[PDB]
């Protein structure tokens, strides 16, 4: 092509590299600020779980650990996604796995039940026809427990009163800052715990059952919030690595186009010199 | 001769839409190369999906190319070309594999080839 | 109206380099992109079909004041054609005023005519 | 000529600061366009707020533009213009709409135009 | 001292990009950004005023030995300007030692001289 042809594409690709690098820096700072909330959350979850470790053992339960396990009636499923893209296959992995597993295990809309977080999940389920019940459209880049608390309370209440059988949350974990992958876990029935008794005889000032009946929903809300924090960290790491690879590829394209431009302009120049020399020689 | 009063409004519309889709696909190449395919919006994905199939369907097996390749060749009327490209544009054959369209004649041979490959 | 058209088109072309990064941007940016796309669709024209200036000014006014912003992008051409046809039978006084005085007619009357046509227009 | 002893310390300070603010603003266009300016830090939003007004204040109405627009021109002394830019930088005019600063002379006429439009 | 200066300058020029949001302790803010910033500040020079090699050695040694860690970035130039006068007033032994032997003076003597100067310096 021409030098005029090459320059425009070089300009566009350089601007793209600039924008991608800027977004990478922003995501880096966001990840740094995002890990602090997980650090703050860990003690709360551990301190509630250690109390559970003796309060919730040795008893039938309040239909949470009883494993009411109604076979198939809109058992809940939690999907946590981003709101803006540029994260690679981050949202695609979660939505793909959720759709495949839910279509394999369930086959009637009355047996189905989904709760979704983020815009892209809704934007994809509109392409599909799934029965969404409720949603949270946006969440600040540093979400607190109180930010999601009301919807967590709504979902746990729907689990209560026999309306919802049991819940699974599907979200992304991260092995490191560079690798993020999916997990799912069966949440409300709480099939696993550990046993230790310190003040097991009397921690129960109103009674044994009453404190448990209200302690369990708050515990489930804490679990959902922890999953949310892990999903947010995975999202920021994913955008970091995606923008890094995008900038690398754009720089490779810069290198190729620049070599082509430099090699074409030299041929044009030597053509001009040949024309001058021949014109002089003709006289 | 590519004017509506000469070839017909349907022919003109089909040709202009095909050229528009191909130009968009040409323009998207650099962003596909650097930012990946998945980052494309939902409409641009459909544009690429249709554009590759049109680009392959433009190929044809000639009678005198029987010497080079075993395929015997085909002769395609303008009406059949127009109808086939219109059907491709309106998304009738979005589910066929890309290689089904390559080096065939009328639109029905694409269906037959896909059936042979199991689609 | 040409100055407003220039400003809108320049803003659109500056922001176009970011339209490749998805449909989620700052809330004013997608509105600006929509307006720019509508201007691009308006400026299109077929072969051997010159347009009188008194109709050009009216359609560009309708574009630039936002009366076109509720219409989808692919319906703009049909809107322009039906609008010329409507102006042929109604609002002829607008055409005469512009054609004879080289100036826009009464502001309220023009808006009323645009609203009257927009009532009878149909959208796909 | 833009040296401390040629134009004065105050003039050099004001000019250097204006250039710095514009250069900083040049780095935030893409970020502001893609991600809403709300995610930026509080200081950067104020920097943008000042940069818009500086850019609009650099423009001026000319006497020869009388034919082009119908508005008479203006002549701004260098002392008055450096004082105006210093006032804008130090923020005693962040309360006026940005449209007020376009195509006008001294800083007082900016307040006059803003009052005319109804601030 | 030049070898020590080279690496600090290169590291700062490498990490200039991430300046806006640095949180990874020294890797982001200390002795990898602050040291480089102070290096860039001491490499600035006024027009038409060369300085002797011994004074260059003194100032670069001061920068590389961490004796400027507490001075704010906007006061390093005045620090250097005052330090030259303090050298002319007290460090005649060190300056003559360098100017004669082309080698650095005693480490402890030099450190106590710069500490005595820092006692008399006032931060703005």
């Amino acid at each position: 092509a021409s030098l005029r042809d090459i320059k425009t594409r070089i300009n566009a690709t350089k601007k793209t590299s600039q924008i991608t690098k800027a977004m990478e820096m922003v995501s880096t700072s966001k990840l740094n600020r995002a890990e602090q909330n997980a650090k703050s959350f860990v003690p709360y979850m551990e301190k509630i779980q250690e109390v559970v470790a003796n309060v919730a053992l040795g008893a039938g339960g309040a239909s949470h650990p009883m494993l009411v396990s109604r076979p198939v009636k809109k058992t809940g499923y939690l999907v946590i996604t981003s709101d803006r893209g540029l994260a690679g296959a981050y949202n695609s992995n979660v939505l793909r796995l959720v759709y495949q597993t839910i279509q394999k295990r369930h086959a009637s809309p009355d047996e189905y039940a989904i709760i979704v977080i983020g815009r892209v999940g809704l934007s994809f389920f509109r392409k599909r026809n799934m029965p969404v019940i409720l949603d949270i459209t946006r969440l600040p880049d540093q979400p607190s427990f109180a930010d999601i608390k009301e919807i967590a309370r709504k979902t746990v209440g729907l689990f209560a009163d026999g309306t919802f059988d049991e819940l699974y949350m599907y979200y992304n974990h991260y092995v490191s800052a560079i690798q993020q992958e999916v997990t799912e876990r069966k949440l409300l029935p709480l099939t696993d715990l550990a046993e230790n008794k310190q003040r097991t005889v009397y921690e129960f000032e109103p009674s044994q059952e009453e404190i448990l009946d209200v302690l369990l929903p708050q515990y489930a809300e804490s679990l959902i919030y922890g999953a949310l924090l892990d999903a947010k960290a995975s999202e920021h790491a994913a955008r970091m690595t995606a923008m890094k690879n995008a900038t690398d590829n754009a720089n490779e394209l810069i290198r190729t186009l620049t070599l082509s431009y430099n090699r074409a302009r030299q041929a044009a120049i030597t053509q001009e010199i040949t024309e001058i020399v021949a014109g002089a020689n003709a006289l | 001769a590519l004017a509506p009063e000469i070839v017909g409004e349907e022919h003109y519309q089909v040709a202009r839409k095909v050229q528009q889709t191909l130009q968009r696909y040409k323009e998207l190449q650099d962003i596909i190369a650097i930012l990946g395919m998945d980052e494309l919006s939902d409409e641009d994905k459909l544009v690429v999906h249709r554009a590759r199939r049109i680009q392959f369907f433009l190929s044809q097996n000639f009678h005198v190319a029987e010497q080079f390749t075993g395929q015997p060749g085909s002769y395609v009327p303008v009406k059949e070309t127009v109808r086939g490209f219109k059907e491709i544009l309106e998304g009738k054959y979005d589910h066929l594999p890309e290689d089904a369209f390559r080096l065939v004649g009328r639109i029905e041979e694409v269906v037959e080839k896909a059936k042979a490959m199991g689609v | 109206v040409a100055g407003t058209l220039r400003l809108d088109l320049a803003a659109y072309r500056e922001l176009e380099a970011f339209a490749q990064f998805g449909s989620d941007l700052d809330k004013a940016t997608q509105a600006k992109l929509a307006r720019g796309a509508r201007t691009v669709e308006v400026l299109k024209q077929d072969l051997h079909q010159p347009i009188p200036v008194e109709k050009q000014v009216l359609i560009i006014y309708a574009l630039t004041r936002g009366f076109l912003d509720d219409i989808p992008v692919e319906d703009v051409r049909r809107f322009e054609k039906e609008f010329y046809l409507f102006l042929d039978q109604n609002g002829q006084h607008l055409l005469e005023h512009i054609r004879t005085t080289k100036d826009l007619p009464n502001e309220d009357d023009l808006n009323k005519a645009i609203e009257a046509f927009k009532k009878t227009f149909v959208v796909s």
